[PDB]
């Protein structure tokens, strides 16, 4: 509250010193690139052979230019509120592709391995992010679980397992998914398992939903339990698995994913997740309990060992006394006669998908939904090495 | 007027066309950068007081025929001609900016950044000889420091 004299200058467009400090990188970067052009002289000198004109030639490469509409859309595949995934063809080349149209704002939270869905690149318009993925043809698992509610035995064993090994490898690669949910597990050509990823698709469940003569007419537990598959989703995301380490405070870790697994196993045998609520918030509820509220029906058929899994799978995420300690011991459960833990990847699959042609969407609720409370309504190559 | 010489880097290497590449693809790359480069440069200077040619530059580079965006498609070698012209689209901007509008720029004291950038554009030109030493009349003396 005294007085001051800077003085001369102001700052007007003074924010474009970015244009100064930034093109630093442009040079810093420009430096290290053509030093990567020194990748030449690979020269395996075990070779006394030709000669014979040139050992090589190149285009070499190019960043060219890019955008959407080099893409021809096939079918709406599936959805999230972040957006629709989709099947698409490249116009420019053309081939089979998973397009997940995802959302840029408004959105929060601001390889060498067979086991998951393989993405390639990302491209976007103003509005949406476009995720261009290997398109996994067998459907999600959920769409399988729907067509038939698996009678399993060796099948849920099979559909599981490779779960673990993948998830193992993931975990082993130092990642927890915290989404293990059927629409998000993926069946391939072989009917085998790659599980994809969140993208990252975020938003999450808290804090507590508290509302506060008769009749009847439910007439069966399972009947009652048919109330699922309710408007596809079209709000979501439900807590199928949702190991109970997430809420309230910080937590989780691999145990959540195995929980999520065991929970998943529970359904795929039972044709419904352990905690199925009839309302979004009737989980947490029983999920905050299990114990007494982890509940198997009196439809009798189960293994002693298989039952043992899910329970110790759905037992606490508890550390301290215990190991868990999983992904093996999870290999070491009595529920497993085999397998090799190896041959698994090529083993006659419980369903080898049978298709007419390459585009067949017969494995999906192609359907139509089209609700995206966003749209008014109304690219680049910076990558490095080559493919492939 | 004007002014010069603070610094970034050394020395001059990068501009030469690397081996076994369609020079055209190679040409086509680099030419496009410099475009966007000045764009971002003028944008501090912007207002406070080419669209065609930059777009004629744009439209040149966004001509598929002259511009083998796609693959290892070679360039027409009139693409090698399309570019010799397309380049010269560029020097117009530098000079005047430097001639007249540098004034502002130096106030920014971001000068060591525009210096290397302007110096840059040169090195490619004369190593690849994309221009004549006669049309150099307006920019002649400054270059002479080296
Ligand atoms: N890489 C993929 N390949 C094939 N199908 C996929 C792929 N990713 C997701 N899907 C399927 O398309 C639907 C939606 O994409 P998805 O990633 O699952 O949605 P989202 O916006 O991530 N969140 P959510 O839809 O609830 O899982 C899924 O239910 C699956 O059927």
């Amino acid at each position: 509250k005294a007085a001051a004299v800077k003085l001369k200058i102001e700052n007007f467009y003074q924010s474009s010193v970015k244009y100064a400090i930034e093109r630093n990188e442009r040079r810093v970067e420009l430096e290290t690139e053509l030093t990567s052009h020194n990748w030449s002289e690979e020269r395996k000198s075990r070779q006394l052979s030709s000669l014979g004109k040139k050992e090589s030639q190149f285009l070499r490469l190019r960043r060219t230019r890019l955008s959407l509409e080099d893409f021809h859309t096939v079918k709406v595949i599936g959805k999230g509120a972040f957006g629709e995934v989709r099947l698409v063809q490249k116009k420019d080349t053309g081939k089979i592709y998973a397009m997940k149209t995802l959302l840029k704002s408004e959105m929060y939270k601001k390889s060498d391995s067979p086991w998951v869905v393989s993405l390639y690149y990302s491209f976007q318009d103003a509005q949406y992010l476009y995720l261009i993925m290997e398109f996994l043809p067998g459907g999600d698992l959920m769409t399988m679980l729907i067509r038939w509610q698996l009678f399993t035995e060796d099948v849920t064993r099979f559909y599981m397992a490779e779960c673990i090994l993948a998830i193992e490898t993931i975990h082993k690669l130092g990642f927890i998914h915290r989404a293990i949910k059927p629409d998000n597990i993926l069946i391939d050509i072989r009917g085998h398992i790659k599980l994809s990823d969140f993208g990252l698709s975020t938003g999450f469940h808290k804090t507590h939903d508290s509302n506060y003569l008769t009749m009847s007419n439910r007439q069966q537990i399972q009947t009652w339990r048919k109330s699922r598959r309710l408007m596809a989703y079209s709000t979501v995301g439900t807590p199928d698995y949702i190991a109970p380490e997430i809420f309230l405070y910080q937590g989780y870790g691999q145990e959540c994913d195995w929980w999520s697994l065991g929970a998943i196993m529970y359904e795929c045998l039972i044709g419904w997740p352990p905690f199925c609520s009839e309302t979004p918030q009737e989980t947490y509820r029983k999920i905050m309990n299990f114990e007494q509220t982890l509940q198997f029906p009196d439809d009798i058929h189960i293994s002693y060992e298989a039952e043992d899994l899910i329970r110790r799978l759905l037992t606490h995420a508890d550390q301290r006394l215990g190991r868990h300690g999983g992904a093996d011991e999870i290999k070491s459960h009595p529920f497993f006669r085999g397998v090799d833990w190896n041959t698994i990847r090529q083993v006659e699959a419980p369903y080898i998908p049978k298709l007419s042609s390459i585009t067949d969407t017969r494995f999906f609720p192609t359907d139509e939904l089209e609700n995206v409370p966003d749209s008014p309504a109304m690219i680049g190559y910076e990558y490095s090495r080559f493919d492939y | 007027f004007v002014r010069t010489a603070l610094v970034k880097g050394s020395f001059k290497t990068i501009v030469q066309l690397p081996k076994y590449v369609d020079l055209g693809e190679w040409i086509a790359l680099n030419v496009f950068e410099f475009f966007t480069n000045l764009n971002q440069f003028y944008g501090v200077v912007a207002e406070y007081v080419i669209d065609l040619a930059l777009t004629w530059i744009n439209n040149k580079v966004n001509d598929k025929n002259l511009f083998p965006t796609k693959n290892g498609l070679p360039f027409p070698q009139q693409f090698s001609r399309d570019v010799q012209r397309i380049m010269v689209q560029m020097f117009r901007i530098f000079a005047h900016i430097y001639h007249h509008h540098f004034d502002k720029i130096v106030h920014l004291s971001l000068e060591a950044h525009w210096n290397s950038f302007f110096s840059h554009f040169i090195s490619f030109a004369k190593e690849f000889k994309i221009i004549d030493r006669k049309e150099m009349a307006p920019l002649l003396p400054l270059i002479e420091s080296f």
